[PDB]
């Protein structure tokens, strides 16, 4: 957004745009311009238009600290919107809608979270390209705009608010605004806003750090997310008990083999594990089946278990071998060291086999259990499980 | 060709002086036949800023620039030796070896400088034979090492007043206050009453090594000894001048390298003079050299394991190395990400994005976002944005903002001041603006006068990337002057196939 | 701020005659030795303000004392040659040996009262 | 020679071995804490081999930064070629450039992972070649010359392969080497050209990133838990 707002300005400096269509302002309400003129009211405006026009008096309205001429503009501009029949008239309804629960309630001013109403339907809820759109940036926009003025915020725990970008971005990630860029650039602003506004260790501060972990290991450039979440998670943080980021970042460590499998098993599932019962939801089957998929992986690797079945294989003939040469007592006595160092190795790996196979499998039977959205792994849990 | 190719398989490195130059092959070389100055061995042209172009008349120093973009074009010469000879000289026979050194420094300036020449003259015969006298030519122990005592020099009016000293004289004066100690010559006349010329810091600054070197376990017990470490440790630190810090790493380092008596290691030795090699380094990363600096740092390290880990990481920074700035991990934020990926300027994992969410995040950045678009080759991009920099005033400079005036073939961006030193950016702007006007116009001999005025004055800056505006005014002027076949660009690098480890140096725009 | 003089120039109002004369040919020998841009540099944005000058503001000087940018001085012809010579020409300037023969008055008023010089040296200084 | 003259003070270099190779049938933990003794015991002296002993610091950096390239893609390519035995010995020096030359190449294509104590590490990394590249350990130079040769030779994956090809149809080229051996050069019926060639793919296999790929060799080259039963001696 940013390069195309220099694309905008620059055009303008090349008088080519004319600059009351639809992009100029479409740039000028996501950068928070709020000196380029709204379109007029009386004049027909397409959707940004209308939603610059709309933040520019919320803008207006906040500084000077007001619930009611909002009203009034709000109002004002929803009476006259329908009449044409237009396809996006609906959005903008509940734009208007959910603006007015901003500058109403005395806490907690929005309505369902938005993200809910995508995580109802456990999936994008593919509902089309015109029903999915632009909602969840006004959203951060207006809430930005609450505290723009510290006179219209009044208070502290608005500032913890504040910092509630986190189902914002669970939001547009995983896509109602259609975008992943969008995204990176909202965690972007929620570090700096939780490094410009309150104190610097928290939970919250874990909490952005791994909504922008998530967003950076999507986007592929993987080490630097590892980095960027076991920065905070192996931490001595503040009251650290968090589970879900710490499965989450033994799941991508085990991905880009960037840590031991023994060091991340104990190191960032086992934490994982040890504080869970806080979280009984869909989260708590999540972990559960995270940490069962990094297993499996570490179970159906195919060049470590080819080398595990030519070793039970060199088990095995040392063991003929052993009843061969028991039938050179000294060859016998060098040779029965040499296979009681490998049968002790054996063990130690065919009992490393033996517990990532039978925890994979029950806690692929715990994320069944506990959530009915993940259910075709059963198969997958057959398979690990008849055979 | 012999003549060419037996100038340079010995040192004939005498031709430093600029008013001798000139008389030397540099106006011979240009009247010389074209075919014959390009079968003249390739080391002519290898060392392209070695030669003191101090003293050259124009037409010399346009010559000069014309066979050097010739000689570019065709198997460039970037690529050059590192290592230079050492410093290390090898008990009465360590005193004979620095007696030895000063005595040639002496006889090297009598030689090499009509007054002072006599002065250096009867310094020398200032009377006993050390077997020193060996190493110098028996002529000159036989003439002027029975002698005369009255001196041949000055007659008490002659003798020069002591001035015209150098800028680093904070030398002469510790050479001053040093050798007052014990007094072998009155060679004190040599640095007190010989310091008229600006050898005020040449000999100064040749056997200050030596005679630390001599006061370093002179005697059972000398205050002289703190003397030294007080004053290597205030020249270490200094102020309105980075020679005199200069100067004094490299006494450092002389005396580093030099072989310890009963030193049991030579890390040991090379903390023979008690100092902090921290400061030291800090100090060389402000003296930029970086490589030294380095050296400091990892002695250091090696003695105290006490690294200065913002110190590292701003020297890893800028060291010309390639492969650099991933020899520390600092720890991943929205910040670290950023800087590096600017350094690779690769479009996976986009710089561009990370500036985009930065630039309207605000979590400098007004040059590494524009040069990470250039480097991208986003051209149009990187126009955008200086254009919205420049109407926000936020860049205000005229570098970056040149890049783009160029390479987008916006010819109404004025030029930079031709007279003052520029970037190769606003450097080959100029050049380009100056030979689209003139294709526009078409006056080809003001193209050649303005290419020859602009290649004049880059010479004596001694940047690296002056070969560089040589081969572009060779390559313009070939492909300008010709009324037709105007090439001249890639069939090197057909032939090559390859980079051939040219560097990023060598092939740029 | 040049760019901006320009687009004030040329305007029928800025651009006057008013200026003191030399001023343009200063004007040119920034534009075309230092600077040595003429895309809109030189003998086309100079050229296009001379011909502004010679039309506009043409023969009616702001003052008339002095010859104040006046056709009576041979310098507006010296500098008329000079720019007509400096369009992108080898040896642009080509001017040399003007002959002033003294009409120039370097020396500025009360030269007699300068030559404090005939004291030049000091007693016992310098 | 320069751990016995820069630190007299601590351990020689046969104090240590000999009690590393006093276990060899213990677990992996004994060994783990034995290699962090022995380790704090010898601090890296390598790094003062190229300081003050070759010359002036550009010379000083120079051939540090060479020593790093050539080993980093020494150790690459003895990766994906499987190098096996890289003693001190093996590894030569140049005192003019101070490039390392990898010489008797006679172990190679997993038979070094054949030998009675496998060598686990890809490539040896111990703490004094780390130091060797100087403060710095197994970052900058030698991550990025490991991250470019490893692409470049994916890369030309085709030609390669058909080299190591030829190379396998070729009889003299034994791609088996006797157990007895093996055993030999640590103490100083299928086709094995088949699974060895696929082994090299693997190696040169695009399924995990070239970055985190280096990056988990460096981890195995340093991580102690390996290092710890290269071998006995062995550093």
């Amino acid at each position: 957004f940013s390069l195309n707002e220099f694309y905008i300005d620059s055009l303008k400096a090349n008088d080519a745009i004319d600059e009351c269509s639809n992009e100029v302002y479409a740039s000028a309400w996501r950068m928070q311009k709020w000196d380029i003129p709204p379109l007029s009211l009386d004049n027909k405006t397409t959707k940004d238009c209308l939603v610059f026009e709309v933040l520019h008096a919320v803008h207006n309205y906040a500084i000077y600290g007001n619930y009611l001429h909002l009203e009034e503009y709000i109002n004002k501009k929803l009476l006259l919107i329908n009449p044409n029949e237009e396809p996006d008239s609906l959005l903008f309804y509940a734009l208007a809608y959910d603006l007015k629960f901003l500058i109403r309630c005395n806490q907690s001013q929005f309505n369902c979270d938005i993200l809910q109403l995508l995580k109802e339907n456990k999936q994008m809820s593919s509902q089309l390209h015109e029903c999915f759109q632009l909602l969840l940036e006004i959203r951060n926009v207006l809430l930005s705009l609450l505290q723009s003025h510290k006179q219209l915020d009044l208070s502290d725990d608005l500032a913890s608010f504040r910092k509630y970008y986190i189902l914002e971005l669970l939001k547009i990630s995983e896509l109602i605004v259609d975008n992943l860029q969008n995204a990176f650039s909202v965690a972007m602003l929620s570090d700096a806003l939780y490094r410009k506004f309150d104190l610097a260790d928290e939970n919250l501060k874990h909490d952005i750090d791994f909504l922008s972990s998530k967003i950076l290991w999507q986007r592929d450039e993987k080490i630097d997310a590892i980095g960027m979440l076991s920065e905070s998670l192996s931490k001595t943080n503040s009251s650290i008990f968090p589970s879900i980021s710490y499965a989450y970042l033994g799941n991508w460590l085990y991905t880009t083999k960037s840590e031991k499998t023994e060091l991340v098993s104990k190191n960032y599932f086992e934490k994982s594990l040890s504080h869970m019962s806080h979280l009984n939801a869909k989260e708590k089957a999540k972990i559960y089946c995270m940490f069962a998929q990094f297993c499996d992986n570490n179970y159906s690797s195919p060049d470590l278990t080819e080398d595990f079945k030519r070793m039970e294989k060199l088990y095995f003939e040392k063991k003929n071998d052993i009843q061969q040469l028991e039938r050179l007592k000294n060859h016998h006595s060098r040779e029965m060291s040499s296979f009681i160092i490998d049968e002790r190795e054996y063990l130690r790996m065919s009992t490393f086999r033996s517990k990532m196979l039978t925890q994979s499998i029950t806690h692929y039977l715990k994320c069944l259990s506990e959530s009915d959205e993940n259910d075709v792994l059963i198969s997958r849990c057959c398979t690990m499980w008849l055979s | 060709i012999e003549v060419s190719n037996k100038l340079f398989e010995r040192g004939h490195k005498r031709i430093a002086m600029n008013n001798y130059l000139c008389l030397y092959f540099w106006q011979v070389l240009d009247a010389c036949p074209r075919n014959v100055l390009h079968s003249l061995s390739l080391e002519i042209w290898k060392c392209y800023k070695a030669y003191d172009i101090t003293e050259f008349p124009d037409s010399l120093k346009l010559f000069f620039s014309d066979i050097m973009g010739w000689n570019f074009f065709k198997s460039p010469e970037i690529a050059d030796l590192n290592h230079y000879i050492p410093k290390t000289d090898p008990y009465e026979e360590s005193k004979l070896i620095i007696w030895k050194l000063i005595c040639q420094k002496a006889c090297s300036l009598l030689f090499k400088y009509i007054l002072l020449d006599s002065f250096i003259e009867d310094c020398i015969r200032m009377q006993e034979l050390r077997k020193f006298l060996n190493f110098p030519k028996d002529s000159i122990i036989y003439d002027s090492d029975t002698l005369v005592s009255e001196e041949g020099s000055f007659q008490w009016v002659k003798l020069q007043p002591t001035n015209f000293d150098s800028l680093s004289n904070w030398t002469k004066e510790e050479t001053l206050k040093l050798l007052n100690m014990m007094g072998k010559s009155s060679t004190h006349s040599l640095k007190l009453l010989s310091t008229y010329m600006v050898f005020s810091t040449s000999i100064i600054q040749y056997i200050i090594h030596l005679i630390l070197l001599e006061f370093d376990f002179n005697g059972n017990n000398k205050k002289q000894k703190e003397y030294v470490t007080q004053l290597i440790l205030s020249g270490l630190l200094n102020k309105n001048t980075n020679s005199i810090r200069k100067t004094c790493m490299n006494i450092l380092l002389y005396l580093r390298r030099q072989l310890g008596h009963h030193a049991l290691n030579p890390f040991e030795a090379n903390y023979w003079v008690p100092i902090n090699y921290s400061v030291a380094a800090s100090t060389a990363y402000d003296c930029h050299l970086y490589e030294q600096s380095l050296l400091f740092l990892t002695i250091h390290n090696t003695k105290t394991d006490e690294l200065d880990i913002t110190l590292l990481s701003d020297i890893l920074s800028q060291l010309p190395c390639p492969d650099a700035y991933y020899g520390i991990k600092r720890e991943t934020s929205f910040k670290n990400i950023l800087l590096k990926a600017v350094h690779e300027k690769r479009s996976p994992l986009a710089i561009s994005y990370l500036d985009a969410a930065n630039m309207y995040r605000s979590n400098g950045t007004k040059m590494m976002f524009s040069n990470t678009l250039n480097n991208a080759g986003f051209f149009s991009l990187n126009e955008f944005y200086i254009d919205s920099l420049k109407a926000n005033d936020a860049i205000d400079e005229c570098s970056e903002v040149y890049a783009s005036a160029w390479r987008m073939q916006k010819w109404d961006i004025p030029p930079l001041s031709l007279d003052n030193k520029t970037t190769k950016d606003c450097l080959v702007f100029e050049v380009l603006h100056a030979v689209h006007n003139y294709a526009i116009y078409g006056n080809y001999l003001h193209l050649e006068e303005y290419i020859n005025k602009k290649l004049l004055l880059i010479n004596p800056n001694e940047e690296p990337d002056s070969l560089l505006f040589y081969a572009l005014a060779y390559d313009l002027k070939f492909l300008i002057r010709c009324n037709q076949s105007q090439f001249n660009i890639l069939q090197l690098l057909k032939e090559n196939k390859q980079m051939s480890s040219q560097l990023h140096e060598c092939f740029q725009l | 701020i040049f760019p901006f003089i320009k687009q004030q120039f040329i305007l029928f109002n800025d651009y006057s005659p008013m200026l003191s004369y030399e001023a343009i040919d200063y004007w040119k020998s920034l534009y075309i030795l230092l600077n040595e841009n003429l895309f809109v540099g030189q003998s086309s944005f100079k050229s296009v303000f001379l011909k502004w000058l010679k039309w506009h503001l043409y023969h009616l000087f702001s003052k008339e004392g002095e010859l104040p940018f006046f056709s009576f001085t041979d310098s507006s012809i010296i500098i008329f040659d000079l720019l007509m010579m400096i369009f992108y020409r080898p040896l642009s300037l080509s001017y040399i040996t003007t002959e002033i023969r003294s009409p120039f008055e370097r020396n500025l008023f009360h030269l007699k009262e300068a030559w404090p010089v005939t004291l030049r040296f000091p007693y016992t200084t310098d | 020679s320069a751990h016995k003259v820069y630190h007299p003070k601590e351990w020689s270099l046969s104090t240590c071995r000999k009690l590393i190779a006093e276990k060899q049938m213990e677990d992996l933990e004994t060994r783990l804490k034995v290699y962090d003794l022995v380790c704090r015991h010898y601090r890296p002296v390598f790094r003062h081999f190229f300081l003050e002993s070759y010359a002036d610091p550009v010379q000083w950096f120079t051939t540090q930064t060479n020593y790093a390239r050539s080993t980093a893609v020494a150790s690459v390519l003895g990766h994906v070629l499987g190098l096996g035995d890289r003693h001190g010995q093996n590894i030569l020096i140049d005192k003019t450039s101070g490039e390392v030359i990898h010489i008797d190449l006679g172990i190679a294509f997993e038979q070094g992972k054949k030998l009675p104590v496998p060598e686990c590490v890809p490539f040896r990394l111990t703490r004094d070649v780390v130091d060797g590249m100087g403060i710095t350990g197994v970052e900058g130079v030698f991550r990025r010359c490991m991250e470019f040769t490893l692409e470049t030779l994916r890369r030309e994956e085709d030609s390669l392969l058909s080299v190591l090809e030829v190379l396998r149809y070729d009889p003299l080229f034994s791609w088996l080497i006797s157990p007895l051996r093996r055993m030999k050069k640590q103490k100083m019926g299928e086709s094995e050209a088949e699974r060895a060639i696929l082994k090299v793919r693997q190696k040169l296999s695009s399924t995990l990133s070239v970055e985190a790929s280096v990056g988990e060799l460096i981890r195995i080259a340093q991580d102690p838990s390996y290092l710890a039963l290269m071998f006995c001696g062995w550093s």
